[PDB]
């Protein structure tokens, strides 16, 4: 699997950008896809989604109508067309495949990232400090807090842990509150309920530093965590 | 009332149901042919001369067919054979020489009698031509079948013969039998076989409208 | 009158036999999902349309003898709906024709060409002819474009009174009645003539009865306005007969087109 | 003759070991007990989808998932409680004969008349669903695929023999022969560790899954028996006939307990179920209906009748919340 | 003389077999159909609210 994206660069405001986002190794017609962003040194923001078949497109509310979302299903190529950038529009944007069944994990594999640079109601997720200081060997708590009650009646708590490893793009690591990803290993465990929501990391190892990201699924737009980074 | 996903997994279940429904309309276009016989009946001939399980596709003259050979049955205890309601047609070979005639009428008494195969033409092939005469001279039907007091000549015993196996249909009002002799080395066994399903067809056709 | 008693008596009483053999072969249709194919769907158009030819335009050849002082319009309204059900029915029963000929030309090739969507279009354009042929004469063809009493606005009603006669001859019967005769007469001659050749006395006794309903039950009528039109004349109670003619072949159909098919003649003796 | 003398006093012998203990009738002692009455169970669910004949059908691990095989080559895996289809699998042969659910919802076995039992895997790295193994080696038609874990199925065939195979390395592991017809059917032990297995010789018989050993062997019938399962504690288990009979045979007392056949009934039981209480025997039969028979008194106390052709395939959840039904006609009904 | 030694071993194994009898086995069908009757959603129905289908 490999998601590799383009159209990364620095722009003056006015302009408009585009991006493209090839996929190789998985079938991009199966797959819903977000575009996903981060601003410099302050966290990740959800930006636009479209399911399989190019059915249903969602976006935030903070540039819907400002961005435009198009797809290529016989040759694997996703766009994002940005009509207007001002300097919030700048961050390393990633495209993240998302298929949606009973009992998937739809945040499972994420994009490299493209870095764009221009030149100068909804749930609120809450996460609880910025830098924590810690030695290997040492079990690790992180908590953060929502506005809504996560718990849906069907019984789903969608919420989600990312860690983003310095350098890297980010990792599923929960992808319901309490359920591990794809070959991530065992040492972590999600628990929580509702509203409060901790993720313990027993045996922590010296990869596993970096900055831990929340995200509810709830509702769109999805909306991220502050963003927790381990120290050591 | 639908969660966030639960709108993607009905979109999913919707395209899913939109497949079946297009591929089984192409599997509804397919003529379906049961292949049955006595062992050494020419069923390997046909089945070669033709354009577990075995299935053999082809396509003759823009129908598709999909003809399926159940010799392979280690035991035919045929509680497996229901499976081919709906074949448009069961083609029954048999071989001259092999009284092994007497065993190729108990098989066809057997298959025309289904409760499964009464609406099911028979399309019964006796293909071969080049070795199912020098025999009869040498030995007419009265060796097998003592009843026969005709000409032990080919046409005559040849012809008596058919009518024996023709017999055995014990409700001519519901199916046909539609019998082949011309040598198997001329290619038109398949010919045959495409005007007997056209005619299945167009009778099956006719008969839902009420008109036969 | 008696004459009047008696037609209003006959014409009630076919309606009512026409409604409850219709409902049943809608009834015997439902009730067995393998009877849910082409010829099914068309038939049941048939079934529909002689349920609207027994159950309005029964009562409403009842109010249109009677001759109550309703308005001009309203009359010319109830003559159009009984114009819109009849020729329907008779569409219905062309449609039968036609795919009856395409399943016996088109021969295998058949599923390939007739699908769901092309039955529905079929059906709904047929419906669709007969409504814009008998609501046509709201459009100007009324005797209120002859009339120099264009004051004329509450009146008894008779057809006489809304209908211009030349539409019902020229229009109606010559081109909407007729010529549906004519083309399914061409068509069961063709799909007897194939169905003997390749095989049968049965299918020559379906298709004559038929075309002998359809014949008997569509001229009659039909001639007594030929005639009253090119200055003939004819009895009252020869209209009648012809009034009862058309509505009694509402109520032949279903015998003659469903209890045909051997799978309809089965489920309905087991009902 | 000596051995034929010694197998006939056997025979016989241990018949009469039998009857000389034999005390009485499942009915004679459970006479006193009232009945259910009439389990009047409604069609909740209408799964439609399938354009052709249905085969079989398993239920999921967790009362909720569903795989059903139909004659036009399609594996259809169903999320029963909104009607969904979580997936559809093209099935390499239209001639599926029989399908099973893994005891983990990870993979999926089906097979037929092409004498291979595929092995699917769902779970996988990239959202399709491939073949994982395909178990081949049986020289005949296969039936009742039944999974014990991830790595290990038993398979009956018309071979004569059914066979435990080993998914990872594709070996046939144990073969068990015994049987002079073909085996139609075998239903798994809910100790994993046994099973039964009825065939066209009109015998069903006990195997060990572990030594391939011919522990018991049942007799009754005058036809060949079509389906089978267990009574849900593993202590007996109830065949059904083509003679229009079920019958429940416990596997201690090795005699038949009971006769579940009925005067009226005309044509043979095609599937046999059991509710999760053990108390509702269902059977579902050629005459286009199943009976929910009441399992200690032999009466119908139900009869499912929705279908529009002969019933093939019948499910009880693990909870025992539903019913599904799947026959000839493309429509599988829940019942509750 | 080893062609029907393995079906008269079977026999012999159906001779040394476990004989919980007709009567002894019978009382065991009707304790699990009677103390599983509450949990069984289809011999006793469950209420409309904790029906999932
Ligand atoms: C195709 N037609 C139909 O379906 C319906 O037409 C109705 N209908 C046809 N003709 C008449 C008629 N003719 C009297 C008449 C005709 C011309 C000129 C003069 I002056 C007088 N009088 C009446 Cl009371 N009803 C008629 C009948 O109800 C049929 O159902």
């Amino acid at each position: 699997v490999q998601l590799v994206e383009s159209g990364g660069g620095l722009v003056q405001p006015g302009g408009s950008r585009k991006l493209s986002c090839s996929a190789s190794g998985f079938a991009f017609s199966s797959f819903g896809m977000h575009w996903v962003r981060q601003a410099p040194e302050k966290g990740l923001e959800w930006v636009a989604y479209i399911s399989s078949g190019s059915g249903t497109i969602y976006y935030a509310d903070t540039v819907k109508g400002r961005f435009t979302i198009s797809r290529d299903d016989p040759k694997n190529t996703l766009f994002l067309q940005m009509t207007s950038l001002r300097s919030e529009d700048t961050a390393m944007y990633y495209c993240v495949r998302s298929i949606y069944y009973y009992g998937s994990s739809p945040f499972d594999f994420w994009g490299q990232g493209t870095t764009l640079t221009v030149s100068s109601s909804d749930i609120v997720m809450t996460q609880a400090t910025s830098s924590v200081p810690v030695t290997p060997g040492e079990s690790v708590s992180i908590s953060c807090r929502s506005s809504k009650s996560l718990l849906h009646s069907n019984g789903n708590t969608y919420l989600y842990w990312f860690l983003q490893r310095p350098g890297q793009s980010p990792q599923l690591l929960i992808y319901r509150m309490s359920n591990l990803a794809s070959g991530v290993p065992d040492r972590f465990s999600g628990s929580g309920s509702g509203t409060a929501f901790t993720l313990t990391i027993s045996r922590l190892e010296a990869e596993d530093v970096g900055v831990y990201y929340c995200m509810q699924h709830l509702e769109y737009p999805l909306t991220f965590g502050a963003g927790t980074k381990l120290e050591l | 009332t639908l969660s966030a996903e639960d709108k993607a997994a009905v979109e999913r279940s919707k395209m899913i149901d939109r497949n079946l429904r297009e591929d089984g309309e192409k599997a509804a276009r397919e003529v379906k042919l049961l292949l049955l016989g006595a062992g050494e009946s020419g069923k390997s001939t046909i089945v070669k001369q033709m354009k577990g399980i075995v299935e053999t596709h082809f396509t003759f003259k823009d129908l598709h067919f999909k003809m399926f050979d159940v010799g392979g049955q280690r035991s035919e205890r045929k509680k497996w054979i229901h499976c081919f309601e709906g074949v448009t047609a069961i083609i029954f070979c048999v071989a001259l020489s092999d009284n092994r005639m007497h065993e190729s009428m108990k098989l066809f008494d057997s298959i025309c009698n289904n409760k499964w195969f009464t609406d099911t033409s028979i399309i019964l092939f006796l293909n071969k031509k080049d070795l199912f005469e020098e025999k009869i001279k040498k030995s007419p039907l009265t060796i097998c079948y003592p009843e026969y007091a005709g000409s032990n000549t080919y046409e005559e015993a040849a012809a008596y013969i058919q009518c024996q196996f023709e017999d055995l249909n014990k409700r001519k009002d519901t199916k046909e039998i539609y019998t082949h002799f011309t040598c198997a080395t001329d290619t038109k066994n398949v010919q045959f076989v495409f005007d007997a399903v056209t005619d299945v067809i167009i009778k099956n056709n006719l008969k839902d409208c009420g008109l036969f | 009158s008696w004459t009047s008693v008696t037609y209003i008596t006959v014409e009630i009483l076919i309606g009512l036999c026409a409604i409850v053999g219709n409902v049943l072969v809608i009834w015997v249709v439902k009730l067995n999902p393998s009877l849910q194919t082409t010829t099914f769907y068309f038939i049941v158009s048939l079934a529909l349309a002689d349920i609207a030819v027994g159950v309005l335009v029964m009562p409403l050849a009842i109010v249109i003898s009677l001759g109550v002082t309703i308005h001009f319009y309203s009359c010319l309204f109830m003559t159009c709906l009984m114009l819109i059900f009849t020729h329907a029915s008779i569409m219905s029963l062309l449609a039968i024709a036609v795919d009856r000929y395409l399943r016996v030309k088109l021969t295998v090739r058949y599923r390939r060409v007739t699908t769901q969507r092309r039955i529905w279009l079929a059906l709904g354009l047929c419906w669709l002819v007969s409504f814009l042929v008998g609501l046509t004469p709201m459009f100007g063809w009324n005797m209120k474009l002859s009339s120099a009493d264009e004051n004329l606005t509450f009146l008894p009603c008779r057809f006489r009174s809304v209908m211009r006669m030349d539409y019902m001859v020229y229009f109606s019967f010559f081109l909407w009645i007729l010529v549906p005769l004519v083309v399914m007469c061409a068509i069961y001659f063709d799909i007897f003539y194939i169905i003997r050749n390749r095989l049968e006395f049965k299918t020559a006794k379906s298709l004559l009865l038929v075309l002998f309903l359809f014949a008997l039950c569509w001229l009659p009528l039909s001639i007594i306005n030929c005639i009253l039109y090119f200055d003939g004349q004819v009895p009252q109670t020869v209209l009648y007969l012809g009034i009862l003619l058309s509505h009694a072949n509402s109520m032949m159909n279903p015998i003659v087109y469903a209890y045909k098919i051997k799978k309809f003649k089965e489920t309905y003796l087991l009902i | 003759d000596q051995l034929r003398q010694e197998a006939e006093q056997l025979k016989n012998q241990i018949r009469d070991a039998r009857k000389a203990c034999a005390d009485a009738t499942l009915s004679q002692i459970t006479n006193n007990i009232d009945p259910v009455g009439r389990i009047q169970m409604r069609t909740r669910r209408t799964l439609r989808g399938h354009l052709a004949k249905i085969y079989a059908m398993h239920w999921g691990t967790d009362s909720r998932l569903l795989v059903s095989a139909s004659q036009d080559g399609k594996l259809i895996i169903w999320d029963s409680y909104t009607t969904n289809k979580v997936h559809a699998i093209p099935l390499r042969s239209s001639w599926v004969m029989t399908c099973a659910y893994a005891p983990s919802g990870n993979y999926v076995a089906c097979g037929g008349l092409d004498n291979i039992c595929s092995i699917y895997n769902l779970k996988t790295r990239e959202g399709n669903v491939r073949v994982s193994r395909e178990l081949a080696g049986h020289t005949g038609y296969l039936s009742c695929c039944r999974f014990l874990d991830d790595n290990q199925i038993v398979t009956s065939s018309g071979d004569t023999t059914c066979a435990l195979w080993d998914i990872e390395t594709g070996q046939q592991t144990t073969t068990f022969t015994g049987h002079t017809g073909d085996v139609m059917s075998l239903s798994l032990a809910p100790d994993t560790r046994l099973f039964v297995s009825g065939a066209c010789d009109a015998s069903a018989k006990l195997w060990d899954v572990r030594e391939g050993m011919c522990r018991q062997t049942f007799t009754g019938h005058e036809s060949d028996i079509n389906a089978i399962c267990f009574f849900p504690n593993g202590n007996a288990f109830a065949t059904g006939s083509d003679d229009a009979t079920c019958r429940l045979f416990d596997l201690r007392a090795d005699q038949e307990l009971m006769t579940y056949s009925h005067d009226n009934i005309i044509c043979g039981i095609t599937s046999v179920s059991f509710s999760k209480s053990g108390r509702l025997l269902l059977a579902g039969y050629d005459d286009f209906n199943c009976n929910v028979w009441d399992a200690l008194k032999a009466d119908r106390a139900g009869v499912l009748a929705g279908h529009d052709n002969r019933v093939s395939c019948l499910g009880v959840t693990d909870d025992g919340m539903a019913v599904a039904t799947g026959s000839w006609d493309s429509f599988l009904k829940i019942w509750n």
